[PDB]
């Protein structure tokens, strides 16, 4: 669009389960806080999963 | 002592003289200008800039 400028922006949205999706808030299973803010990220390991 | 004064015997006395003046006006040419880009009304900030 003019007027708008020369340069433009947009949003890429991490999804749930991805290494990029590095937040704080992350409570685990039994309540407590810990420190990685998704659930177990892009591993596979089935042990990580369980 | 410039008292216009005649006599019995009236002949040239008294002699008076008009002038004319004139009075002058010119006419003086003036203005100015600006210029802008096409880059500058497409792509600006403000939509009524002109």
């Amino acid at each position: 669009p003019k007027n708008m400028g020369k340069t433009i922006k947009v949003y890429e949205y991490v999804p749930l389960l991805d290494d990029r999706n590095i937040n704080d808030q992350g409570i685990d299973a039994n309540g407590a806080h810990i420190v990685n803010g998704n659930l177990y990220g892009s591993s596979k390991d089935i042990g990580t999963i369980t | 002592s410039k008292l216009p004064l005649l006599t019995e015997n009236g002949g040239r006395v008294n002699r008076v003289g008009f002038t004319r003046l004139s009075r002058e006006g010119s006419i003086h040419k003036f203005g100015f200008f600006y210029e802008f880009t096409q880059e500058s009304l497409d792509f600006d900030s403000d939509d009524q800039l002109k």
